[PDB]
């Protein structure tokens, strides 16, 4: 075993060169769940076998890091998953983070609204999305590229990720867009993590390693989420909240990594290099500022 | 000279047998940190649980003002450590209890300035 004991489980390499057709999502452990420590709740286990995995990664991790948190807010009011980054993160992080309804967040800036209304001057070394519409769980339709938040998420990644920085976007069997796959290949590497607490669920989080700006490999985005429900309907991953309780290495070590502002002609081979190993950011390191679009409407009559 | 009192509400219900604020945001840590009351991280020891800050204050929770003049909150973007005998109420624990100036430990549940 010993996935059993990691944080949960990345897609194989060797499934993601496949050319699977799409088939319907049957996993052997559907409906079980995991035995959480005593009084935590799963979306803070989730982010934490997340942030876990990440660890493992080659995330820049600049002085004033900047991090935006979509889909944020829970059904109890509260952002259980910010709480979480905020911990693993380097004290003094900037942490954004926006849900289409309110809550209340231990973000240092929270938007609240459909994401489409989110504005941002500045450019973004992490962004983190659990954005989900639960509505998308109908097995009596085909299951087709879906539009809607993840038509922001690919513009605001190709628009707002500084060179260098890294994604996690929750997707599951049939919340899942092919673009945003597509984008997978303009990273240096890319995975689809399940955690080991949720492994019970088509949930992954789509997770890119260091943004280069180009296609670094062609994806066709319906093939690979083929290949990835095929990985998942093939290798049933044992349920387990093992990796919770051994929480002393968690926090994200500051690297200092070095931000440059730097213009398209001056991205050689080189900075490609050091961009692909986790040592260089490419943004402006001005002030963050950011905006929420406001309709407005006068209903009397 | 109106101002609505929530602290005194939270108290009242309280005492009349109500039940807690619920959905305080529990960390995992390792339970092996200095025990001070508020700090920047979880920072729990053996007997206490740390939590997000937010989820833990009464003014966040109920959409109110601070009592800071200036609507400053104690307790968002910080975690606060509350003893494992209270953890039932964050919320309430945070409201009646003082965290000491000097040493950072909550008085009466680790602060020890006034020993000797
Ligand atoms: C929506 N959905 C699934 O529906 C699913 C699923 N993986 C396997 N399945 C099963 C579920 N089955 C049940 O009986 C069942 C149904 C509902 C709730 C529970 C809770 N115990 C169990 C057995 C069926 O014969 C085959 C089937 C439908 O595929 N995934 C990933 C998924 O998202
Ligand atoms: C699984 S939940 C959020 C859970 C949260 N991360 C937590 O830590 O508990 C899914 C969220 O996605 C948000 N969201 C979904 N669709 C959205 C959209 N088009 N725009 C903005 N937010 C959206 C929902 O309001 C909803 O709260
Ligand atoms: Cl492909
Ligand atoms: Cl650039
Ligand atoms: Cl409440
Ligand atoms: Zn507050
Ligand atoms: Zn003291």
């Amino acid at each position: 075993s010993s996935q059993a004991w990691q944080p949960g489980v990345a897609m194989p390499n060797l499934y993601k060169m496949q050319r699977m057709l799409l088939e319907k999502c049957d996993l052997q452990n559907y409906g079980d769940s995991a035995t959480l420590p005593k009084g935590i709740m799963m979306n803070v286990a989730k982010y934490t076998q997340l942030c876990q995995y990440l660890n493992t990664l080659t995330l820049a991790v600049p002085y004033n890091m900047r991090v935006i948190h979509f889909g944020a807010g829970s059904d109890k009011g509260v952002a259980p998953g910010t709480a979480v980054l905020r911990q693993w993160l380097p004290t003094g992080t900037l942490l954004v983070d926006s849900d289409l309804n309110d809550f209340v967040s231990d973000a240092d800036s929270t938007l609240i609204g459909d994401c489409a209304t989110v504005h941002t001057a500045n450019k973004w070394d992490l962004i983190i999305s659990d954005m989900y519409d639960p509505k998308t769980k109908n097995v009596t339709k085909e299951n087709d590229s879906k539009e809607g938040f993840f038509t922001y998420i690919c513009g605001f990644i190709q628009q707002k990720l500084a060179l260098g920085g890294s994604v996690a976007i929750k997707i599951t069997e049939h919340s899942w867009n092919a673009d945003l796959y597509k984008l997978m290949g303009h990273f240096a590497w890319w995975t689809a993590f399940v955690t080991n607490v949720n492994a019970s669920s088509s949930e992954a989080f789509l997770i890119g390693c260091n943004y280069l700006g180009k296609p670094r490999e062609q994806i066709d985005g319906y093939v690979m989420h083929a290949n990835y429900i095929f990985w998942r309907n093939t290798n049933p991953i044992q349920l387990s909240s093992y990796s919770l309780f051994d929480m002393s290495k968690f926090p994200l070590k500051l690297r200092g990594t070095a931000v440059m502002s730097l213009k398209e002609g001056q991205i050689n081979d080189m900075i490609l290099s050091l961009l692909s190993k986790g040592r260089l950011i490419i943004r402006e390191n001005n002030r963050v500022v950011i905006s929420s679009d406001v309709l407005v409407n006068n209903e009397n009559l | 000279a109106f101002a609505v009192d929530a602290a005194k509400a939270y108290k009242d219900y309280l005492a009349s047998g109500g039940q807690p604020i619920t959905n305080c945001v529990k960390m995992l840590c390792t339970h092996t940190g200095t025990g001070q009351a508020i700090t920047v991280t979880p920072e729990a020891n053996m007997d206490q649980e740390s939590f997000g800050g937010a989820s833990c204050c009464l003014y966040c929770r109920c959409h109110i003002d601070h009592p800071n003049p200036k609507g400053f909150c104690d307790l968002k973007g910080k975690y606060v450590q509350i003893p494992t005998t209270c953890a039932n109420d964050p919320v309430g624990f945070t409201l009646k209890n003082t965290v000491c100036t000097v040493c950072g430990m909550w008085k009466g549940y680790g602060c020890s300035c006034d020993q000797l």
